[PDB]
């Protein structure tokens, strides 16, 4: 059995074909979708996923995140040193010269850090099937340098996981629907994540699969779109109240969550309510907070964002020489694509509306679990 | 012991076939037993599964009612609030009675498994680390965490 | 003959075996069919008899938010929403209630705990909801007790 794996960077995803149909497994918390994190509490104990987020502001320089950032890099790189500005965690020089991290004075490679969580990965498997595992596909961004696929060969190994073929997360997606047997597909696949945003432009040619034009973001996925709205609030609440919730820890993580909650129920509602009751307080007494959003209020937040998607959109096009006809077919990959707008504005630049019939999450795991499958 | 005659290297033949036919068959009678023997296990698995987690969507869908229920005891006609403070117990200990418990108590060291520290404060009210007070109820069905509790953990003295 | 005759029992002794896999597989797989789809409906049935009797022990807690509702205007505002959102999320699961007023008596969904003299609606319809009642997806599961209007 290849289980197969989506090795994100805000979350992976882990699934095997039950017979010829796939089947996306559950960690042990019942969750189809484990975080990619993984903090070394003081205590010293080694968590992953759910329980190492929620350690992490009481432990914000041992919990590691949005480890692919640096998997395959050296210690310069437009991506690693200006990390190195964000990331609460220490991103250090190794001797060979690759970007690494330390943890409690600890030193440790990239991969040695993936690892942990492939490791979850593997377990939930073999908690599932019975039997161990230890042969498994895992994904990379099209645009991941020999590198980058390697160094995310060693986060296998390191895991006990015989790696038996690394894909590419659009041609995952790809394989994810059903793009392998006419004879001629070109497919485009909008990459919205939890931090990143990649478009591909993939030929499959009938069966190949080619990227004919690679385009997308760093810095722009739902994390922003919710800094979107995060923000709104605390303005409106300065405006209303004149009270600024950023000065405040306590109430901006609290806003922060809600702001969250609020992003996901207005993709299936018109409107909903951050309520917040003792938000803060001051001078003049106790402040409470409740405010309405509507989908227009949010849209109207996440515009520019969703546009500037769009705008890559376009480049990837004028890079791959064709107009929304050449594109037979184009997929949606990012929770974050479950956001009525995006899904709008992307089926108006390409005429057609993307396809969604595969869950926008698990799609990249299960293309990776199909090629392994009864392929590999 | 010859065997150039070609009808007897002929019977020798239908005699392997026949040694390999038979092995086949025992083997691959043998996957597929032990191929169901695995289907079992699962059955068996998805059932105690989906008994202690049935009600796990539902109870989930109710917890923004347990919410807003207290919420409105927060911010706060005696009676009405220890009316309201009446459903809540009915409510709670209600869903207590499907498997699930209450995730609440303070003074206890921050547990991932079930804890979501959504703030540090400089607190001796409690030894560092520990959950402090809790911002909001967590609830957990049979094992699993349907929603952490969103605490308070305390930092040292100053 | 001695080879001939041994020549065609050891094919027969092939078309066995072979056979015999084949079908012995087949058994094996329809059974483990069976196994599945029979497991299956022993969890929808738990389900279905778990989700009913859970639905039902939690219509006593909405009785309570209707008790206290009906005994302070911003508090009674949240009361009304917390309703609300109780019954919006459980229609979720098909529990509907019972409460529609001045409708002919009906045992089915009623149930008639006291008579009137009333001019509110002709005399048999029912007036006044002592208690609401519920439904999932229709098969009355607890009945409104109601006040009929008598002439």
């Amino acid at each position: 059995k290849i289980i197969g794996i989506d090795l994100g960077t805000t979350n992976s995803c882990v699934a095997i074909m039950d017979g010829t149909t796939p089947r996306v497994l559950e960690n042990a918390e019942g969750d189809r979708t484990t975080p990619s994190i993984i903090a070394y509490t003081q205590d010293g104990e080694t968590l992953v996923g759910q329980p190492a987020k929620r350690q992490a502001v009481t432990n914000p320089q041992n919990t590691l995140f949005a480890i692919k950032r640096l998997i395959g890099r050296r210690f310069q790189d437009e991506e690693v040193q200006r990390d190195v500005s964000i990331m609460p965690f220490k991103i250090i020089a190794a001797d060979n010269g690759d970007a690494w991290v330390e943890v409690k004075g600890q030193k440790m490679a990239p991969p040695q850090i993936s690892a942990e969580v492939l490791k979850k990965m593997k377990k939930t498997a073999e908690d599932y099937l019975g039997e161990p595992v230890t042969e498994a596909v895992i994904t990379v961004p099209a645009y991941f340098n020999d590198a980058q696929r390697q160094a995310t060969k060693d986060a296998g190994r390191i895991a006990g996981l015989e790696v038996k073929r690394i894909i590419n997360e659009p041609t995952a997606a790809a394989l994810a629907y059903g793009l392998d047997k006419t004879g001629n597909r070109t497919i485009a696949v909008y990459d919205l994540g939890g931090g990143t945003f990649d478009i591909s432009i993939i030929e499959i040619d009938e069966k190949t699969f080619e990227v004919l034009a690679t385009n997308g973001d760093t810095h722009l996925g739902g994390e922003d779109f919710d800094s979107r709205l995060i923000n709104y609030l605390v303005e409106e609440f300065k405006k209303d109240q004149g009270i600024d919730l950023r000065n405040d820890p306590l109430a901006m993580q609290r806003l922060k969550e809600a702001a969250e909650k609020a992003k996901i129920e207005l993709s299936s509602a018109q409107q909903t309510d951050v309520n917040l009751p003792y938000i803060t307080a001051d001078a003049t007494g106790p402040k409470h907070m409740n405010i309405k959003v509507t989908r227009a209020k949010l849209e109207s937040l996440v515009e520019d964002l969703v546009n500037r998607s769009i705008e890559l959109l376009k480049v990837a096009l004028q890079d791959a020489g064709l107009s929304v006809s050449d594109i037979d077919d184009v997929i949606l990959v990012g929770g974050q694509t479950r956001m009525p707008m995006v899904q709008k504005k992307v089926a108006e630049f390409f005429g057609k509306e993307p396809r969604k019939d595969v869950n926008p999450d698990e799609a990249v795991a299960i293309g990776a679990a199909v090629q392994g499958g009864v392929l590999t | 012991a010859e065997q150039v005659d070609p009808r007897d290297e002929k019977v020798a033949n239908l005699e392997a076939q026949l040694a390999e036919a038979q092995t086949r068959e025992r083997d691959g009678i043998l996957r597929v037993k032990a191929e169901m023997e695995n289907l079992r296990r699962r059955t068996e698995l998805d059932i105690e599964k989906a008994h202690k987690f049935a009600l796990e969507k539902f109870i989930n869908e109710l917890l923004p009612v347990i919410d807003s229920l207290d919420r409105a005891l927060e911010v706060a006609m005696s009676a009405m609030v220890e009316d309201i403070e009446l459903t809540l117990k009915s409510m709670l200990d209600v869903v207590r009675k499907f498997g699930v418990e209450v995730i609440a108590e303070t003074n206890v060291p921050l547990d991932p498994n079930v804890h979501q520290a959504i703030a540090m404060v400089e607190s001796d009210d409690v030894a560092p680390g520990n959950v402090l007070g809790i911002m909001q109820k967590g609830y957990t069905l049979n094992g699993r965490t349907i929603r952490a509790a969103m605490v308070t953990v305390a930092k040292a003295k100053a």
